RNA sequence: GUGGGAGAGGGUGGUGGAAUUCCCGGAGUAGCGGUGAAAUGCGCAGAUACCGGGAGGAACGCCGAUGGCGAAGGCAGCCACCUGGUCCACCCGUGACGCUGAGGCGCGAAAGCGUGGGGAGCAAACCGGAUUAGAUACCCGGGUAGUCCACGCCCUAAACG
RNA sequence: CCGAGGGUAGGGCCCGUGACUGGGGCGAAGUCGUAACAAGGUAGCUGUACCGGAAGGUGCGGCUGGA
RNA sequence: CGCGGGGUGGAGCAGCCUGGUAGCUCGUCGGGCUCAUAACCCGAAGGUCGUCGGUUCAAAUCCGGCCCCCGCAACCA
RNA sequence: GUGGUUCGUGGAGCCAUGGGGGAAUCUGGGCGGACCACCGCCUAAGGCUAAGUACUCCGGGUGACCGAUAGCGCACCAGUA
RNA sequence: CGAGCUAGCCCUGGCCAGGGUGAAGCUGGGGUGAGACCCAGUGGAGGCCCGAACCGGUGGGGGAUGCAAACCCCUCGGAUG
RNA sequence: CGAAUGCCGGCAUGAGUAACGAUAAAGAGGGUGAGAAUCCCUCUCGCCGUAAGCCCAAGGGUUCCUACGCAAUGGUCGUCAGCGUAGGGUUAGGCGGGACCUAAGGUGAAGCCGAAAGGCGUAGCCGAAGGGCAGCCGGUUAAUAUUCCGGCCCUUCCCGCAGGUGCGAUGGGGGGACGCUCUAGGCUAGGGGGACCGGAGCCAUGGACGAGCCCGGCCAGAAGCGCAGGGUGGGAGGUAGGCAAAUCCGCCUCCCAACAAGCUCUGCGUGGUGGGGAAGCCCGUACGGGUGACAACCCCCCGAAGCCAGGGAGCCAAGAAAAGCCUCUAAGCACAACCUGCGGGAACCCGUACCGCAAACCGACACAGGUGGGCGGGUGCAAGAGCACUCAGGCGCGCGGGAGAACCCUCGCCAAGGAACUCUGCAAGUUGGCCCCGUAACUUCGGGAGAAGGGGUGCUCCCUGGGGUGAUGAGCCCCGGGGAGCCGCAGUGAACAGGCUCUGGCGACUGUUUACCAAAAACACAGCUCUCUGCGAACUCGUAAGAGGAGGUAUAGGGAGCGACGCUUGCCCGGUGCCGGAAGGUCAAGGGGAGGGGUGCAAGCCCCGAACCGAAGCCCCGGUGAACGGCGGCCGUAACUAUAACGGUCCUAAGGUAGCGAAAUUCCUUGUCGGGUAAGUUCCGACCUGCACGAAAAGCGUAACGACCGGAGCGCUGUCUCGGCGAGGGACCCGGUGAAAUUGAACUGGCCGUGAAGAUGCGGCCUACCCGUGGCAGGACGAAAAGACCCCGUGGAGCUUUACUGCAGC
RNA sequence: UCGAUGUCGGCUCGUCGCAUCCUGGGGCUGAAGAAGGUCCCAAGGGUUGGGCUGUUCGCCCAUUAAAGCGGCACGCGAGCU
């Protein structure tokens, strides 16, 4: 939906907020399962190697489940869906009849109450978890894992989703979010269902402040830099860069493929 | 204004005492070169409990 | 009111095949495209034509009519839901309750606009190649907006019987 | 107190005038090209959109006031 | 003032650097087609190569000096 | 592929070795400056070994060494104020 | 050897007088087939406004072997981010 | 040694000169003393009072209190001191920190890595103004006090008895536990008033013996009460989860509650008792003591930002951890142990003085600077921590006395004119608070707005409407209305408190910046687009391990550019970049050996070595501009001239579209028209001949916004005509203390000449007794910095690239 | 003169030259008069305010007896801007 403001300040007037109406009562989070202490710091042991982290709201992160075979057979009712500072998506609050709590990233459609549960078995509905095999060819699906037991890595952004493609003997073919045809093994798990808060790239920051609340710190320019600082840097009076575009440290900035050719991943790989 | 010296007991001790100076091979020369010297003090008296 | 009927009338969700284009595998060569004639263009880096697979969008051949439906605009593969209009029969109920309609309000082809998605084919602009005195056209080879979807605008028409 | 009028400030409507600009009308025999009327040599017209010295052309849907 | 590029039939341009031969498109002129003009077709004409010198057997062509033309430069104070 | 030696790729051995290949046990093996023949010299891939040599914190001796701006930064409670 | 000054980030604390303006949303009324929407009243938003503390450092004057190796005076920016 | 802007030391000059450190301010009497403006005392005066007063923290480290001192330290003096000598002073189970806990971060057994040194590192450990934890009020010292003492009240441990119970962990669960804005109810701190209570006293100078003036009418306090408020559901089954096990927790399912009824838990009142208790007067202090006193200790009103507290509501940016504590069981142990009550005993270590917005801290100084937290009274002005005055309390800033010139600083006023000043209204004025009328273009519908422009503002009396606290009233306190009238030049009478408008440029906006000459149109910014990245991601840092990215996963992350929003962003892929091409050419080690060479009697041993097979790169074939970039010349033509829709021709990869244009871009240039003016190189509007705009190094616009920059007008003025006067701090004179850069020596005039070309010093002439004081700045090519421009040196550094050569990286 | 001779303009303050702008005296005039022209003598005094521009200079506006030209380190920054 996105809530919209009037002009009564500048940067009021193209601001918007997101909806919160799928947030159930339960604003503040769940102890037990989740948080943990969130540990902030824009930089490894010593040095900035991010550039332009910090400031923003303090955090608290939820430890979701990532790897939903632990549960295999154990359905769970949905007790609450909450807001998620550490991800584009929300989450959902659920409880399981074996009596644990866990959270699930919340796909689009998931109503309170319902039921969900992962495994072999597991009716095709939106929340279930299934290994990629018995999940019908077609279907969309999110939370892929990559390699089996290594845990959900695809498609866990807001309003995202692959769609299940087609197999081949051992391995499904997937299209994941960016368009990528991708041959993922038969045996990962990925629960059916988009991620959903789909409106989250309707939201206009709508000022410098807000950005700084998410704790992203002003970006500068290589034209606004100096030659030891930038291969834009200098000259005098503005200057269109002189070179191909860099980045600081030398390499182009427009088109140069990055990713290493020789990668054992390549086989298991289709588009772009 | 506000001049370069802000005494503080803590970081003085913890920056330039006895055990700091102990921790790293930089810092053992450093007492070394201050005995051989002959130095009274081998590190700065902070003060104070 | 009761009981019936035809229909591409509307909205949503799902689905089927043909064809084009691109990709992959096979087989296969010296030309294919195109036109008034050509050239641009594509092709031994393996094109065209042929078979197998896969992908994706859009439009639904035959039925189809000089036919049907709607107030117009407009509406056409198939299925289910939701839904409007309407004709017949019986003459059962009300009982003049009617007609029109300034304003208002809604709807309103195509092109266009915003935001996001989509993009096979086509195709303003644009680039080429021919034609001409010239061609910012007509023909030809490419090609982007757009054409498709959701939501919001726009309010025009040979919106014509 | 009110009160003609005078004064100060700010608005509304109207008329005049203005470098320069926009298109319009009118003015026998200047220029360019041929868009329309015959199937006008690309059927025409059309709402819209973009492009072009110019008439105009092209895309999309429409009309018969053409076949 | 300095620099380097250029003046060739009526118009716009080739011809030079490796000196002997001035070519193209348009235009002009004569002839056709047409009722006529243009288009088109078939013929033909037209250039002291800016000027002064010499270099060579021979100069548009190579080397000097003036003559207009274009282009760049003129910074630190 | 490098370092060591006087040797800077040189005709470049010798001595060490990071990489690849990879033997033999006296009729075995290395060397005498590419290499080959001859004539010779040595016996690699385990280790230890006084003395003669270096220095001067410290004690002593001596000076064609200084004599308080000299001589050690310091003759003096100086690595101090 | 230095981040006891300065720059950024990390963890844990503190501070921001008093005034203005009055968004959403609620509630009532209106309107409609249901709506949109429109009046109020309520509400108390904001890199919103005036202005101390506080953080600055705009213009002018002074100062210039200074009170001060950046200061003083009048004036001025921000002040719930 | 005579020179090195030489090195060390010593002493001159400037010189009794400048200064003596905030313009908050002093005067007198009396002490003391060898000696007093400067020390003590008293009286008068002034200054601070959201401090210039009190209390913490840091830092400092004896500066504390006292006796005796004045050589030096004190910008003077000193009998004084923060200085010299000595002596004394800092008392804790309850305050802070440690024998408690975790944060970032550190360290780091396991483990991983690194030539060495060392680098990383989940467990643990360390790490604190954050979590935890038991003391309040008074009194005593010259100097400590929540530490001593008095009263009242608590905490752990250890050992007993007495009564309870399955007790029991570093393990399970619960709790601890959390944002920002706004807030309700009831309290407390604190404050105002009182005809009431308590007090020495006091009637002055015309009046007052009065419900007169003045001073004060409190503090702490266990249990039990009372009032506010905070936390919390109770059963019974089932159970597969909380990494063993649980009765606990979790999840189901039935009952009864849904209330705070009940349990607890805080705060605040009250409380046995304990303590404090003014002005004034009298004393001797360097200050405290006594009396007032058997002191009184009561009633109203305002009331927090603090307390109940984990209260409530709203919002998006979604808001530590661990222990203590409750609970559940495990091994064990159930003669243990643990819980409740009561007794007795035990209760360590370090801090405690003083300064603490400053003369004791940071700035070489008794330095107009800097320094975190809490209290911070009253009155008035709408409010307030603002401003004027003033309680408590603390000061008059460690040179003074005269004078009453110039000039400077800071300040006040000014006839007439009013921007004529000037680069510029720079500066200075005008305006200024609050209530009420009233407000335009334009606009993104918020705004523009405090638009503009106006009016009101004191005091007295009369009538009258709302609340609040009390009971539905009196009072006491807040907000209103109406009507008469009074005084002055003037009523936010003092202090604090916008000058306004029109029109351009740039930047959308709040922000940010060259600490110490630039605050801007520069950076940032939401937003737009391109490009990389499928996750052990790309990229960054690191030799590595490892880490950031991220406990993220294409709606995500990195890089680049543009930079709100509106309307838009044309053509060129020839060169460079990047992208895509299992063909071809070239291409290194390696493979391969046709063939040849050296030695051997030979078997042999050792060399070179052509075919051919050999990557990436380059070449070559394509693509791609919100990739690097680029986007023409010359002639002719219309029935007045003029101009050229129209044509020719050359070249290109293509030959700048729209929009804009003498511009933050225009040389010629003050282009030319128009506008403002008496007059306009600037400004605004136009034209276009654009030296040399033009579309994301974006193009053209845009409301709002700005300590930006330009032009104009109103208002107002000492800016100016053009000055004048007054004020105070200096300047001047006197007493006291007493610097500096500079300095070859000096017995240091003018002119015209001359000289290395600008002479006090040389020539000629002219002038001129010796020495000071206040002033002025023409000169000593005056001082100051071994010119910062310029060149030079086969000097140096930062930067760049298709310079050379390497290296990392790929 | 680079071990420093501050560099345009303005402002303040002057002073000097004369090849004189005005005022005084004068000759020739194509000088009727008035007013001019032009040359000689003469520096004693005087030689305005504004718009524009950093400007010097210039161009304007309104006046005037006139709205002079030059030098003094393009006079003058230990005098100001
Ligand atoms: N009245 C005509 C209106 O104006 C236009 O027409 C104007 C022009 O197109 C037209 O120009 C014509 C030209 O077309 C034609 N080929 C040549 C002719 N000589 C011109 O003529 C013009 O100029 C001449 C001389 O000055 C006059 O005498 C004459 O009246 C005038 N029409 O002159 C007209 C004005 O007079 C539109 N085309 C027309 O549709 C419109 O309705
Ligand atoms: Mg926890
Ligand atoms: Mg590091
Ligand atoms: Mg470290
Ligand atoms: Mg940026
Ligand atoms: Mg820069
Ligand atoms: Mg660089
Ligand atoms: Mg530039
Ligand atoms: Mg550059
Ligand atoms: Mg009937
Ligand atoms: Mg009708
Ligand atoms: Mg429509
Ligand atoms: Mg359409
Ligand atoms: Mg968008
Ligand atoms: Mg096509
Ligand atoms: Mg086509
Ligand atoms: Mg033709
Ligand atoms: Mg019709
Ligand atoms: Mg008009
Ligand atoms: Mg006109
Ligand atoms: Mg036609
Ligand atoms: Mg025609
Ligand atoms: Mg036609
Ligand atoms: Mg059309
Ligand atoms: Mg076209
Ligand atoms: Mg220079
Ligand atoms: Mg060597
Ligand atoms: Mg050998
Ligand atoms: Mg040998
Ligand atoms: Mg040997
Ligand atoms: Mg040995
Ligand atoms: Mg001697
Ligand atoms: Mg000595
Ligand atoms: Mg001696
Ligand atoms: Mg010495
Ligand atoms: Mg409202
Ligand atoms: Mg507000
Ligand atoms: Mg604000
Ligand atoms: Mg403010
Ligand atoms: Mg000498
Ligand atoms: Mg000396
Ligand atoms: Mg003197
Ligand atoms: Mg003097
Ligand atoms: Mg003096
Ligand atoms: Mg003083
Ligand atoms: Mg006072
Ligand atoms: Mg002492
Ligand atoms: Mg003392
Ligand atoms: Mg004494
Ligand atoms: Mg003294
Ligand atoms: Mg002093
Ligand atoms: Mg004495
Ligand atoms: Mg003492
Ligand atoms: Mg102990
Ligand atoms: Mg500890
Ligand atoms: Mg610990
Ligand atoms: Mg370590
Ligand atoms: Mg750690
Ligand atoms: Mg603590
Ligand atoms: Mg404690
Ligand atoms: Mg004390
Ligand atoms: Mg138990
Ligand atoms: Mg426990
Ligand atoms: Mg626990
Ligand atoms: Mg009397
Ligand atoms: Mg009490
Ligand atoms: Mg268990
Ligand atoms: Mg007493
Ligand atoms: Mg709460
Ligand atoms: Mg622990
Ligand atoms: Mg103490
Ligand atoms: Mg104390
Ligand atoms: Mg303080
Ligand atoms: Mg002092
Ligand atoms: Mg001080
Ligand atoms: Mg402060
Ligand atoms: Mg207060
Ligand atoms: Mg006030
Ligand atoms: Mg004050
Ligand atoms: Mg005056
Ligand atoms: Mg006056
Ligand atoms: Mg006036
Ligand atoms: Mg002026
Ligand atoms: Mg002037
Ligand atoms: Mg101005
Ligand atoms: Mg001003
Ligand atoms: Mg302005
Ligand atoms: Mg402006
Ligand atoms: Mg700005
Ligand atoms: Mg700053
Ligand atoms: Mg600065
Ligand atoms: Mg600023
Ligand atoms: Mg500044
Ligand atoms: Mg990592
Ligand atoms: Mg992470
Ligand atoms: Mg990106
Ligand atoms: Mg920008
Ligand atoms: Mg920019
Ligand atoms: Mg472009
Ligand atoms: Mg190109
Ligand atoms: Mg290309
Ligand atoms: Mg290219
Ligand atoms: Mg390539
Ligand atoms: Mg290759
Ligand atoms: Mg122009
Ligand atoms: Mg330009
Ligand atoms: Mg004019
Ligand atoms: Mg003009
Ligand atoms: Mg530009
Ligand atoms: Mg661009
Ligand atoms: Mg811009
Ligand atoms: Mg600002
Ligand atoms: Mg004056
Ligand atoms: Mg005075
Ligand atoms: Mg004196
Ligand atoms: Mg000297
Ligand atoms: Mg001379
Ligand atoms: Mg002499
Ligand atoms: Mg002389
Ligand atoms: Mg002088
Ligand atoms: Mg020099
Ligand atoms: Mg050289
Ligand atoms: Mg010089
Ligand atoms: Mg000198
Ligand atoms: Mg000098
Ligand atoms: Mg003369
Ligand atoms: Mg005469
Ligand atoms: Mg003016
Ligand atoms: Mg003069
Ligand atoms: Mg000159
Ligand atoms: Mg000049
Ligand atoms: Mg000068
Ligand atoms: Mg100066
Ligand atoms: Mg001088």
């Amino acid at each position: 939906a996105v809530k919209k403001f009037k002009p009564y300040t500048p940067s009021r007037r193209f601001m918007t907020v997101a909806d919160f109406s799928e947030i159930t009562k339960t604003e503040p989070e769940k102890s037990l399962v989740k948080p943990l202490k969130k540990t902030g710091g824009r930089n490894n042991q010593g040095r900035i190697t991010v550039r332009f982290r910090g400031g923003g709201h303090k955090r608290l992160y939820r430890i979701i489940d990532f790897k939903r075979w632990d549960k295999v057979g154990i359905p769970a009712k949905v007790a609450a869906i909450e807001y998620d500072p550490n991800r584009s998506a929300r989450i959902a609050l659920l409880h399981y009849v074996d009596g644990e709590k866990r959270y699930i990233i919340a796909p689009d459609g998931l109503q309170v109450g319902q039921q969900v549960v992962a495994g072999p078995d597991a009716p095709i509905q939106v929340g279930n978890a299934l290994p990629l095999r018995f999940i019908p060819v077609g279907t969309v699906v999110h939370a892929v894992e990559l390699e089996p037991k290594k845990g959900a890595k695809l498609a866990r952004a807001a309003g995202t989703s692959a769609q299940i493609q087609g197999r081949e003997g051992d391995y499904v073919i997937l299209r994941l979010p960016s368009g990528e045809l991708r041959k993922v093994h038969g045996e990962c798990y990925a629960t059916v269902g988009a991620v959903g808060n789909a409106d989250h790239k309707n939201i206009v920051l709508g000022k410098a402040g807000r950005s700084r609340w998410l704790g992203r710190r002003p970006h500068v320019r290589g034209a606004a830099m100096n030659p030891v600082d930038h291969p834009h840097g200098g000259g005098e009076g503005r200057a269109p860069r002189g070179r191909p575009p860099a980045s600081p440290w030398g390499w182009q900035t427009k088109g140069l493929k990055t990713r290493k050719r020789r990668k054992p991943s390549s086989r298991f790989i289709i588009a772009r | 204004m506000k001049r370069t010296w802000q005494p503080n007991r803590r970081k003085r001790a913890k920056t330039h005492g006895f055990r700091a100076r102990m921790r790293t091979p930089g810092g053992r020369k450093v007492l070394k070169r201050r005995r051989q010297k002959g130095r009274w003090r081998l590190t700065p008296a902070v003060r104070k409990r």
